[PDB]
Formats: C-alpha cells, sequence, structure tokens
C-alpha cells in the first residue's frame, strides 16, 4: 500500500474525475457495487493505491467529491458507477461560485473548506504509506479554480511532506465563452506554481481541436472531451497501478519528470485518438504508437514540440508488444530528433511497458513530457489577461469579494516570470 | 502568513459591504431631513405673506372708520 488520494473540485473536476473512476474500476475489474470481478491478480496487486478495502470484500474509491453547488454531484452520484463512492465524501454547498475565482477561494469556497478537509484527514489516518494527492479540477471557473487551489494550500499546510499532484484543465475561447476565465486561470496557475509538484495541463483548445479536425466531430460536446481526458489520466496513472519498475509512485514520478521546482507543469500525449463508439478494429503498430504519441495532433495541451525543447519524457507502451521493438522506436525518435532534448539532461526520455491494455484496444501509447514549449499555453493566457487586465475590466467581481488589485499583479508577474524561466532553458 | 491575508479578505469585504449600506442610510436620512424643513419653509413663507394680506385688509377697514 502507497495510497493516494483523490479529491474532485467543481463541474469539471468532478465530471473529467467520475470518468477516471469509470475507467479505472473497469481496468481493475471493480463493478459500480465496489466488488472484484476481474479474471488477473495483476488488477488487485497494487489496488490499494487508489481503492480502500471494506468488509464483504468491497473496494470504495479513496474519494473526495467536493463542489459549492449540488447538480454536478447529483449527476455522479445518480449516474452508473455513482454509488461505488463513500456517500459521507460528497461535500457541497448550495450557492454556487459564479463562475468566480475570489468566490471559491475567498468567501463561498472558504465556509465549506474545513468539511472537505475533515473527510482528507480521515482518509489520509486510514492510510499506511500515504504517497499525497491528486485534484482533478478546471482553472477557468469559480469552485474548482478558486476552491481547488484553496484546498491545495490547506493540504500543504497539513501535509507538507507529501506529492501534490493535478489534472488541470485549462480555459479556451473554443469551449466557454465566460469573459473572467483568464483571471481565474491566472490566479490559479500562480497558485499552482508555488504549491504543486506534477501538474498535468489538459488545455480545452487541444481538446477542442483534436475532436473537430482529427475525430471529425463537428459538434463536440464536453462528453467528446472528456473521453479524451480519461484516456489520457488512465495512461499517465498506469504506472501507479500496475507493477512495477518506472515512474511507480509520485516522487519517483517527480524525481524523473521536475528538474528544477517551478517547472512542472507537463504537456500530456495519446495514441491512438478515438472517440466514443467509432471502433478500433485495427490494433497499431509499435512504429505507429511511436510516431503518433509525439505527433503535436496527439498532444492535450495546445504547443508546438517543436518550438521548445523536451527537458524530461516519460513514455508508457500498454498491451502485449515487443520490448525490443519498443526500445528500437523510442531510441529512433531520440536520434532522429536529438536537437529537441536539451543535451544537459542525458538519457532524459524513460520508457515503461504494461501488458494490460485499456478498454476497446489492444495497443496504446501515453506522452508525458515536460517541454519548454509548454511556455506557449501560458502566454496564451496571459495575452488574454493583459487586454483585460490593462483597463481593469471585470475587476469589480474580484474587488467585491475583497481582493486587491495588487494580487493581480502578483500573479500575472509569476505567470509571466514562469514563461522567461521556459525560455531561459529553451536557449542554454 | 497565506492563511492571514484569507482572513484579511473575507473582513475587507464584509466591510465594505457594510460601509456602503452605512453611506446609503446615512445620505437618505440627510435629504429627507434637508427636504422637510425646505417645504416647511415654502409653505410658511406662503402663510405669513398671505397672513400679511389678513393685517393689511384690516388697516383698510380701520382706515375707512377714520372717516367719519
Ligand atoms: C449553443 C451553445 C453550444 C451548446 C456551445 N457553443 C458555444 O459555446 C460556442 C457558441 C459561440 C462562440 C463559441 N462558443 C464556444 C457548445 O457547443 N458547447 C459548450 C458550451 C456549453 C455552455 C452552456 C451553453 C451550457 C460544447 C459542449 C456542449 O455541447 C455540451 N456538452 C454536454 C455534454 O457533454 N453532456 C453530457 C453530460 C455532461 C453534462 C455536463 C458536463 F459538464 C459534462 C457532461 C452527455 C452527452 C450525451 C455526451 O456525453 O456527449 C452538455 S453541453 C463545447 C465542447 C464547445
Ligand atoms: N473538458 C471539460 N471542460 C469543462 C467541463 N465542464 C466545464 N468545463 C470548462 O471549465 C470551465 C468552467 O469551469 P467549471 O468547472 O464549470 O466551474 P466550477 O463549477 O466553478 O469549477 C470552462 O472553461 C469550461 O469550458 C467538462 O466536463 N469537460
Ligand atoms: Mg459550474
Amino acid at each position: 500500500m502507497r495510497e493516494i488520494v483523490h479529491i474532485q473540485a467543481g463541474q469539471c473536476g468532478n465530471q473529467i474525475g467520475a470518468k477516471f473512476w469509470e475507467v479505472i474500476s473497469d481496468e481493475h475489474g471493480i463493478d459500480p457495487t465496489g466488488s472484484y470481478h476481474g479474471d488477473s491478480d495483476l488488477q488487485l496487486e497494487r489496488i490499494n493505491v487508489y481503492y480502500n478495502e471494506a468488509t464483504g470484500n468491497k473496494y470504495v474509491p479513496r474519494a473526495i467529491l467536493v463542489d459549492l453547488e449540488p447538480g454536478t454531484m447529483d449527476s455522479v452520484r445518480s449516474g452508473p458507477f455513482g454509488q461505488i463512492f463513500r456517500p459521507d465524501n460528497f461535500v457541497f454547498g448550495q450557492s454556487g461560485a459564479g463562475n468566480n475565482w475570489a468566490k471559491g477561494h475567498y468567501t463561498e469556497g472558504a465556509e465549506l473548506v474545513d468539511s472537505v478537509l475533515d473527510v482528507v484527514r480521515k482518509e489520509s489516518e486510514s492510510c499506511d504509506c500515504l504517497q499525497g494527492f491528486q485534484l482533478t479540477h478546471s482553472l477557468g471557473g469559480g469552485t474548482g479554480s478558486g476552491m481547488g487551489t484553496l484546498l491545495i494550500s490547506k493540504i500543504r499546510e497539513e501535509y507538507p511532506d507529501r506529492i501534490m499532484n493535478t489534472f488541470s484543465v485549462m480555459p479556451s475561447p473554443k469551449v466557454s465563452d465566460t469573459v473572467v476565465e483568464p483571471y481565474n486561470a491566472t490566479l490559479s496557475v500562480h497558485q499552482l506554481v508555488e504549491n504543486t509538484d506534477e501538474t498535468y495541463c489538459i488545455d480545452n483548445e487541444a481538446l477542442y481541436d483534436i475532436c473537430f479536425r482529427t475525430l471529425k466531430l463537428t459538434t463536440p460536446t464536453y462528453g467528446d472531451l472528456n473521453h479524451l481526458v480519461s484516456a489520457t489520466m488512465s495512461g499517465v496513472t498506469t504506472c501507479l497501478r500496475f507493477p512495477g519498475q518506472l515512474n511507480a509512485d509520485l516522487r519517483k514520478l517527480a524525481v524523473n519528470m521536475v528538474p528544477f521546482p517551478r517547472l512542472h507543469f507537463f504537456m500530456p500525449g495519446f495514441a491512438p485518438l478515438t472517440s466514443r463508439g467509432s471502433q478500433q478494429y485495427r490494433a497499431l503498430t509499435v512504429p505507429e504508437l511511436t510516431q503518433q504519441m509525439f505527433d503535436s495532433k496527439n498532444m492535450m495541451a495546445a504547443c508546438d514540440p517543436r518550438h521548445g525543447r523536451y527537458l524530461t519524457v516519460a513514455a508508457i507502451f500498454r498491451g502485449r508488444m515487443s520490448m525490443k521493438e519498443v526500445d528500437e522506436q523510442m531510441l529512433n525518435v531520440q536520434n532522429k530528433n536529438s536537437s529537441y532534448f536539451v543535451e544537459w539532461i542525458p538519457n532524459n526520455v524513460k520508457t515503461a511497458v504494461c501488458d494490460i491494455p485499456p478498454r476497446g484496444l489492444k495497443m496504446s501509447a501515453t506522452f508525458i513530457g515536460n517541454s519548454t514549449a509548454i511556455q506557449e499555453l501560458f502566454k496564451r493566457i496571459s495575452e488574454q489577461f493583459t487586454a483585460m487586465f490593462r483597463r481593469k475590466a471585470f475587476l469589480h467581481w474580484y474587488t467585491g469579494e475583497g481582493m486587491d488589485e495588487m494580487e493581480f499583479t502578483e500573479a500575472e508577474s509569476n505567470m509571466n516570470d514562469l514563461v522567461s524561466e521556459y525560455q531561459q532553458y529553451q536557449d542554454a | 502568513e497565506k492563511r492571514e491575508h484569507e482572513r484579511e479578505v473575507i473582513q475587507k469585504a464584509i466591510e465594505e459591504n457594510n460601509n456602503f449600506i452605512k453611506m446609503a442610510k446615512e445620505k437618505l436620512a440627510q435629504k429627507m431631513e434637508s427636504n422637510k424643513e425646505n417645504r416647511e419653509a415654502h409653505l410658511a413663507a406662503m402663510l405669513e405673506r398671505l397672513q400679511e394680506k389678513d393685517k393689511h385688509a384690516e388697516e383698510v377697514r380701520k382706515n375707512k372708520e377714520l372717516k367719519e
């Protein structure tokens, strides 16, 4: 047992979090009641990483569902896998947060946060050896961004020596039309730079473009977006959930992926890209998985990898395949494209292979890159932010909850510093 | 230090909301007082002018009786 405590906050957080639990429960042979019905002991060896074990041989997700409104969590409770979660772990208010980071972080979210922490405390005390915490949330809304970062800060105070992991969904004008999302995102990124060890940048711009351009879905839904998020989430946690060699826990992942503390924002990738139902009958070859997982068109952050250099990379292949052929293909990628891998971190690409593929596929590959190209994502937020902030536009929604402009200036500064920091290492 | 700042923000929000209620209440009190005394002053002058007509109307009737 090296236990991870999962928290999901706000609409987006609870929606992609719900889907994560559906996917990994199916991969571990857990059904909606928490009963094991699998045909392989590999499924149970490291089940305690994500599931508590109750009497009756029942597995309960180590999952805390947080929100400031009840709508999304009634949707989760009423859903197919909803009966799996511990009922006292649903912690919710009635107010909502109005897509306002100040309300989530300082006023509405303050009132609820100590009852979330009581559930986190209970789950933590029950762990033989807690690794740390993983949070799912968006950065563009109110609850997930504002209250979610408040939670990160409180958890860090109680558990300063555990790993803090996030799946942070970045806002795009292709998906949302709320004008203040760059404000909420910039404030939330300021928090993530200081208080997380590892952040997966799931960018809605990338998710939309993949669905539109590549998957040929002319009117994508959130479900279409989330199907790519859950695949990625299944993929990047494989090393934590099955035996057992490379990046097998959160701290070991961090020591491999994070050469400087502030530069802990990752650019995930996935192959093959699929839409729901629409069937992959043809399995990919090892050469195609390797070409596709490094392709710009397969990144979940809308950044051009050729515009930066890779500091560190984790590649994780799933299914029954030739380990020899994986090794050849991985070496081939870094030898043919050697100038995109910083010379000053030797052997910065590490490779894992898990024998069990995901649902509906024989072969998959998941890419996790710490590239300096991720500055393009932050730079996009910064430009959207500065356009409004130079005229103090929409700032009354934030100052009316007691914030000062100085908080905005500091957050603007820290993110622009992050950008220049990435450019520093891109030119060394 | 971050926990003390979170506290300060929520107190600022409460204080500005309370100051807004206060000023609305003071500004409305001084407006209504100012209006009442202004309107009483306008009616007082109206009737004090009508009472000067009654003093003049008796001077006219007494001036008649001083032609006897
Ligand atoms: C007529 C508005 C449509 C709905 C909207 N278009 C826009 O916002 C355009 C218009 C103008 C300028 C550019 N913007 C982006 C749109 O297509 N949206 C997002 C905005 C919804 C916000 C308000 C109107 C509710 C898409 C998502 C939208 O179609 C929805 N999907 C779902 C959805 O996924 N529902 C699932 C359940 C679910 C509910 C809520 C969730 F948050 C997630 C999943 C069930 C379905 C059957 C499924 O799995 O496909 C609910 S609403 C984005 C991908 C662009
Ligand atoms: N990919 C994805 N994005 C979402 C989903 N729901 C909301 N968002 C995005 O999240 C942002 C708003 O945050 P939301 O989670 O709804 O607000 P909260 O309830 O206050 O945390 C917008 O940029 C939305 O496009 C979802 O189910 N999937
Ligand atoms: Mg919402």
